[PDB]
């Protein structure tokens, strides 16, 4: 409560609030550029996906087990946006030992193995990193479904987690099935196509499996970017918001310092 | 004070060489006794508290001592340079440490980071031993010359230990005694 | 001129919750660093 | 004022209890005249316009008040245990606010929240209803037993409750109407 | 200072009116020296240097500036209508603008741009050539009647000279002139 601890807690918020306020425009930069590359990635990854849509394959009961694949960044400071994805990694878990399988998590991100280390430190394949720094290009999903399928884990079913960009301001959380088993894809719609084989539909859905990966990649991006803008923005506003009590409590102790000096010594003068 | 002051020359017929103990009322260096002390000095050395709290010793303040000999006519070129650019870099670090509070420590860039493993490790070797404090620390006493202090951050400057940990230079003399004890500390690992 | 002026280092000075925060942040990330050093010190030493 | 306190005393003749309402000048607790009198009490309770300010009535202080007979060789140790455990819980709570206020609650762990929440649950069954403020307040008074008291809090401190909004522990009595005012409140 | 300002006032046979200038110590304006002044005081003036910079003249702040009798009671009805409505556009641009420096130019709506296009010919239609300047700049002084301010505001505010280019309104009198240059311009 006196002169001096008020400077400094002054002068520290007088700091954090630049800080922010600096760090706003960065995110602005690199959404533009984020948005603008979406749009061409877009039609590649609705155009991998149209034959399962045209022709319904259903996975049958197996016990085979899942690999559920869960996307981020290595960066804070971004909202909610690793927790929705960690929220509903927890609750599928849960349905799938209802039935009973030897499901297994992979993360890329370090923030997704940080989060669920601690219940489910057993169930991880495999974890990537380096990843937010720099924009995502094909080659890293390359990478990915690379070392996917040397592990020796086989599975029948699986799933992707991602965070869908819908608006500046909002943003959907969604996941998408994965039919890569071979056995699975053989059934009674497929006899429409003439000119199959083993070979053939082993190798195009190993082509399925990275576009679907480079897909979600360039979809969870943008989001993260629009929500790290909305942060940097609302902290600013609460700095701004305490530095405009602590000057008034500033401006009333300086008076209160002279005055209370004054009266010393007019009273030691008068007592001569 | 002035009037006592005065007496403490070295006139024509001898010299006198003084040393004086300033003592500061609440580590407030605006007061009028210490205020009104500066004038009468040629060299000064100010102690600080929150250095001596990270257990550096002696405690003293590199950005806020001063002397009058401090000229590139006096003392050489290469000493010179040397002071400037140890403190120019103490003072860089300084601006660093507002980012890192907000922004964790791993999201700087690779020049920042090399930036701040250099000043910590200028930081360390500023601290010795003293030999009337053979009680408090444990260990022996040293004395440096003047080259060796020269040579030393020179040489920290330059880069020539980028591949050594901090703690080869705390608590010691020259910069020959960091290696060796960073190989015992490499060997008892 | 006449208002209150900001400077560096003014964030480690008041001792609030940010600054500590800022300290043991950095002592965890060089206290990580040296095990590689010494590593890497101690097979270079024995190799030659 | 030495001079007048020491008469109100209790000697090997009688008994006497004193209740004394202080008042301090333009909110300060350092001024010369309430800073002289705390030598001369057994029990202490501080009273702070911030909480008045939240709605929490009566607006205690709970890290400023003391008491000479809080120990476990008087009151017992459960009573003691309890007490401890929830001024550690509020003291907690309170060091995360310079976080909170700028930053924002994404940026903590959930022990973290869950300290949050449960501290701001504490905080809110601290209130209670008076009976001599119903004619301008449209409650109904009530008095509340020393065990249920000490009972109700090693419930919330135990975590039996996560399950209910914060708004169910505001302005009750024993902790059995916590229950059905959050029921009704669906 | 109560014996001072009492001896300005408005009497049958005639008026004084004073203009003053003040200056703030330490910024502070609670001080004892500004805050007794302030209460004598009917309206104020304010000059900044960022309306220089653009190249306005006479710099007036018209955001910041206030008067007292700017009350429907003593001006008139049409007179506070239109001064409350040049406030609010040149109100709403200032916010407008940090839009137009983060997510672009592009995402103005149909209206914005209208809207725009409108604060920046008031921007402009505020300034003034004087007469005590007039061989400096080579230009007659201006002196505008209360009414055909009035009319000349009202009739912008309105959207009637919409397709007029903005720098016929610049370092001009009434509204007539503004048509005449645009006239001669192109």
């Amino acid at each position: 409560a006196t002169l001096k601890d008020i400077t400094r807690r002054l002068k520290s918020i007088k700091n954090i609030q630049k800080i922010t306020k600096s760090m706003k425009m960065v995110a602005a930069a690199k959404y533009a550029r984020a948005e603008r590359d979406l749009k061409p990635a877009r039609v590649y990854g609705i155009g991998s996906l149209a034959l399962y849509e045209k022709a319904d394959i259903k996975v049958p009961e197996d016990k085979k087990k899942h690999l559920i694949i869960g996307v981020s960044s290595d960066r804070g400071l971004c909202g909610a946006i690793h927790s929705s994805v960690a929220k509903q990694i927890k609750s599928e878990v849960a349905n799938l030992t209802a039935a009973g399988k030897e499901v297994k998590i992979v993360g890329v991100g370090d923030k997704i193995r940080g989060i669920l280390h601690r219940t489910h430190s057993d169930q991880f394949l495999v974890t990537f990193k380096e990843v937010g720094r720099k924009p995502p290009t094909f080659g890293d999903a390359s990478v990915i479904a690379l070392e996917l399928l040397n592990s020796g884990y086989e599975f029948d079913e699986g799933s992707i987690i991602f965070n869908r960009f819908r608006s500046v301001i909002s943003y959907k959380t969604e996941e998408k099935p994965i039919f890569s088993l071979d056995t699975v894809a053989s059934a009674e719609s497929m006899s429409i196509y003439d000119d199959i084989d083993a070979d053939v539909l082993r190798n195009y859905q190993e082509y399925s499996l990275a576009n679907i990966i480079y897909y979600s990649l360039k979809e969870s991006t943008t989001s993260e970017q629009s929500a790290r803008m909305t942060a940097m923005d609302n902290a600013s506003k609460n700095a701004s918001e305490m530095i405009d009590k602590l000057t008034l409590t500033f401006n009333r102790t300086r008076q209160a310092v002279i005055t209370k000096e004054l009266i010393e010594i007019i009273s030691g003068a008068a007592a001569l | 004070m002035g009037t006592m002051q005065e007496r403490i020359t070295t006139t024509k017929k001898g010299s006198i060489t003084s040393v004086q103990a300033i003592y500061v009322p609440a580590d407030d260096l605006t007061d009028p006794a210490p205020a009104t002390t500066f004038a009468h000095l040629d060299a000064t050395t100010v102690l600080s508290r929150a250095i001596a709290e990270l257990g550096i010793y002696p405690a003293v303040d590199p950005l806020d001592s001063t002397s009058r000999i401090m000229d590139p006519n006096i003392v050489g070129s290469e000493h010179y340079d040397v002071a400037r650019g140890v403190q120019k870099i103490l003072q860089d670090y300084k601006s660093l440490q507002d980012i890192i509070a907000i922004l964790g420590m791993d999201e700087l860039s690779e020049e920042d980071k090399l930036t701040v493993s250099r000043a910590r490790k200028i930081q360390r070797f500023l601290s010795q031993p003293f030999q009337v404090a053979e009680v408090f620390t444990g260990h022996l006493g040293k004395l440096v010359p003047l080259k060796e202090t020269i040579k030393g951050f020179q040489q920290i400057l330059a880069g020539e230990y980028d591949h050594l940990p901090e703690q080869a230079f705390y608590m010691v003399g020259p910069i020959e005694e960091a290696v060796a004890k960073a190989d015992k500390l490499a060997e008892e690992h | 001129p006449e208002g209150v002026r900001s400077g560096a280092g003014a964030v480690r000075d008041a001792g609030g919750a940010f600054g500590k925060k800022e300290q043991a942040d950095e002592e965890r990330y060089f206290r990580a660093r040296a095990r590689e050093q010494l590593a890497a010190l101690k097979k270079h030493h024995e190799n030659e």
